[PDB]
């Protein structure tokens, strides 16, 4: 057990060594088009399958 | 011209506590001076030992049982100065708090009173930065846990008020809202400090409900409305409207299309009266302010 | 005789030997101290007026008795048992950089500088242990701010060639107070000294400081307005500060460190913005054990499982609440999640099946299966923010939350109990992409300030 407080030192920046190529993307355009196979949506479809069935 | 020593002070508000809540929907002014005077006491004497610390802690307990026995009372009170005493009980009790941790001490029910001061600016981010600071012990505290709980229910990112930044995705589970505060689990002081934004909440609510309805929808019935803001009697509801012009239709809807307010804060009327919900009341009414007040470790 | 040589050396504005930093330095010191020791301190004071070539400033004359003081009584074997002298010291002079027109300010700016990181380290040190040297809690570092932040008040803009040392050091002096602002428990402080900022300075761009200082700029900033949950500035602000690192061509170690320390705060963010990293790019910062982790997060939310983000922001609770990421990433995320799920309904349910109306029980269930046991649901043994929050049953809530947040175009009827939207084959038309909706609803201010 213990009682301390909760904050990061490491957060803090290194010291600064300083004394435009900057078009780099980082980010995913469309990760949202992008469909790929996955067993939670597979399950999801399945109970839909499901209540559809149930109710006809 | 002199000062009560802590014990003495310890004892008197063991009187008022063993003896005179009972008294409390009109000798609420009374009370409201014995406790202040107290808090003051101390903080002459520069003490902020064990009995300090008690004494303010009861003193808040107090403090939120009064919120709602007043305003379920038709007896005349200023909120803003209960609020104000409740509040800076608050924050002294923090400010000790954090001293006995820099020190290496520990309070027995910080957990609690940081869970209040987590209910007393509801929406204040600030409050949240701050108690993710604290041990792991406290943060993971029931009471605490189930104050973070309703912070985020209530959070709305349509909230408008003057010098409040609206923030992005918020959640505005007001179903939720009033499940939690039918739950048994809810600490009942808890629920008294929490039933201040019923007003609120619901508006916001009503509000973001009718957004989403299509142009010549039919009005909703009171049943509907009542349950889905968990409204006390029809009586409320019927106020509730009259207060921010939704028209009233057969005595039995609402035409939700009418809901026109920039804010629920109306520019040229007083706030709506606070209210309260019928099972905070029963649950109170099945026990003793004395156990209420007294609900925690001893100092 | 050393006494004079160095009250010459400073009286000159040298400042060779002017420093508490006893690596170098140290033997000089030694030295002083015995030829001192003797001295009375009473004494030494006038000594230092009476030297020549002194200016005729008070603050200087104080500065420099302070100094000799310290000499004479420093004890090497502690930085803790000579502390005092250390700090009066250093207060001396910081506050001899206040006018404007002071004694050699040009040539003193940088003995401060240099100071100030050993000031700053030794009263960061000391508060970590402050519960041993029964001393208050951040003491030292409170200290050092209120004395920076006096010296970054002293600062005002008013040949066009050359910049004063005090407007030069300017954006180096926000960056340390700041830092010493989270480093304390409270961070709002940093709000003055932002706002303060621009008016203080000579410069015309932003661009004109050194580019690492813009950058932690940035990376303060960004935590600021995450710290209030104003998620799109901050996001900006990390992106902008990332961006700057990576054009960055020199790669020491301390720079990806940096890197990877912006990385944390801005992979949270953009997720709540709904934007999404190539970790390619940000392999050389980041360990895989951290890609996995933000990996398994990043599946969470865009399959639209609730149970997963609650159990995975309970795995990294402690984490999380260490930078301040815990309550605003619970908050915030679940209507990300949300969307998603309901997107994936939907498409199935009306672009596949042509169904136009969903009813509630369906949405219900699906919502069952994404949000898990409840803390009212059986095997539950407390209420935590990871049980308390999201229910199954309220699913006209999250209809309208998701609608009036611009998520989901629908329309729901409470009476029928069911969920209507527009009948179509293309599902972007019901549910639009997130990041765009949300910056619509919430625009960030200028990019660049200046």
């Amino acid at each position: 057990e213990i009682n301390k407080k909760s904050l990061e030192e490491d957060d803090e920046f290194e010291d600064f060594p300083i004394d435009a190529v900057t078009q780099t993307n980082i980010w995913e355009e469309n990760w949202d088009d992008v469909e790929v196979d996955d067993d939670f949506t597979n399950e999801l479809k399945a109970e839909l399958d499901r209540y559809k069935r149930e109710n006809q | 011209s002199d000062v009560r020593p802590p014990h003495i002070l310890v004892k008197t508000l063991d009187y008022i506590v063993d003896n005179l809540l009972t008294t409390l929907p009109e000798s609420e002014g009374f009370l409201w001076d014995r406790m202040r005077s107290i808090r003051q006491d101390f903080t002459y004497q520069n003490y902020s030992g064990p009995e300090a610390v008690d004494c303010n802690e009861r003193i808040v307990r107090i403090h939120l049982l009064i919120l709602h026995i007043m305003v379920k009372s038709n007896v005349e009170f200023s909120l803003q100065q209960e609020l104000e005493q409740l509040h800076k009980s608050l924050i002294t009790l923090s400010e000790i708090y954090d001293d006995v941790r820099s020190s290496g001490g520990t309070c027995p029910n910080e957990a609690e009173f940081r869970a209040y001061a987590l209910l007393s600016k509801i929406r204040d981010p600030q409050y949240d930065e701050n108690i993710q600071r604290l041990p792991k012990h406290i943060f993971q505290d029931k009471l605490v846990q189930m104050a973070l709980c309703f912070r985020r229910v209530i959070s709305n990112s349509a909230y408008t008020e003057r010098g409040f930044v609206k923030t992005e995705n918020c959640l505005n589970f007001y179903a939720r809202f009033f499940q939690l505060m039918q739950s048994p689990s809810l600490p009942l002081l808890m629920g008294f400090f929490l039933q201040m934004h019923l007003t609120d909440i619901r508006f916001y609510a009503l509000r973001a409900l009718s957004h989403t309805l299509n142009k010549k929808h039919k009005p909703i019935p009171f049943i509907y409305l009542e349950n889905m803001l968990l409204f006390n009697n029809r009586q409320e509801i019927i106020e509730f409207c009259n207060y921010y012009s939704i028209e009233i239709i057969n005595g039995d809807a609402a035409d939700l299309k009418t809901l026109q307010h920039y804010s629920h804060k109306l520019s040229e009327t007083q706030p709506l009266k606070k209210t309260y919900l019928t099972c905070l009341e029963r649950r109170l009414q099945k026990t003793t302010y004395k156990g209420l007040i007294n609900g925690g470790e001893d100092n | 005789d050393m006494a004079n040589q160095l009250l010459d050396e400073l009286a000159h504005g040298n400042f060779s030997h002017l420093t508490l930093n006893l690596s170098q330095n140290g033997r000089e010191i030694a030295i002083l101290q015995k030829q001192l020791t003797g001295f009375d301190d009473k004494q030494l004071e006038t000594f230092v007026e009476q030297h020549p070539a002194m200016p005729n400033d008070t603050r200087f004359k104080i500065m420099c008795t302070s100094f000799l003081n310290y000499a004479r009584d420093v004890d090497p074997w502690s930085a803790w048992s000579s502390s005092d002298l250390i700090f009066e010291f250093y207060q001396c002079l910081i506050n001899c950089l206040i006018n404007d027109n002071a004694p050699h300010i040009e040539m003193l700016i940088p003995v401060a500088t240099r100071e100030t990181e050993f000031i700053i380290n030794l009263a960061g040190k000391l508060d970590s242990f402050h519960l041993q040297l029964h001393t208050r809690s951040h003491q030292f570092l409170s200290h050092i701010s209120s004395i920076l932040s006096r010296l970054f008040n002293s600062i005002k803009p008013p040949s066009s060639t050359n910049i004063p040392g005090k407007q030069r050091i300017l954006l180096y002096l926000v960056n340390k107070l700041n830092n010493i602002y989270f480093r304390i428990e409270s961070p709002q402080l940093c709000s003055n000294i932002f706002k303060n900022f621009q008016p203080k300075s000579m410069l015309a761009h932003f661009n004109e400081y050194q580019l690492d200082q813009q950058i932690e700029y940035r990376y303060l900033l960004g935590r600021y307005y995450l710290l209030n949950s104003q998620v799109h500035n901050a996001f900006v602000q990390f992106n902008e500060a990332f961006q700057s690192l990576l054009n960055l061509p020199l790669t020491n170690q301390a720079i990806t460190r940096n890197g990877t320390r912006i990385l944390n705060y801005m992979i949270p963010t953009g997720l709540i913005l709904g934007k999404m990293v190539k970790w390619g790019p940000l392999r050389p910062f980041l360990s895989q054990e951290t890609i996995d982790n933000w990996s398994v997060l990043y599946k969470h939310v865009r399959y639209g499982n609730i149970q997963g983000v609650s159990l995975w922001l309970r795995q990294n609770e402690r984490h999380l609440c260490a930078r301040q990421l815990l309550i605003v990433l619970l908050e915030k995320l679940p209507m990300v999640t949300y969307r998603n799920l309901i997107k994936t309904v939907i498409k199935s349910w009306t672009t596949e099946w042509g169904q136009n109306k969903l009813p509630y029980s369906l949405i219900e269930r699906v919502l069952q299966l994404s949000i898990g046991p409840t803390f009212e649901d059986p095997g539950a043994q407390e209420i935590t923010i990871y049980n308390g929050i999201h229910s199954p049953k309220n699913v006209e809530n999250v209809l309208v939350t998701l609608i009036n947040l611009g998520l989901l175009r629908a329309n729901c009827f409470p009476q029928l109990q069911l969920c209507v939207v527009k009948k179509t084959t293309m599902i972007q038309e019901i549910v639009p992409p997130v990041n765009e909706r949300i910056t619509k609803m919430f625009p960030a201010h200028s990019h660049v300030l200046w």
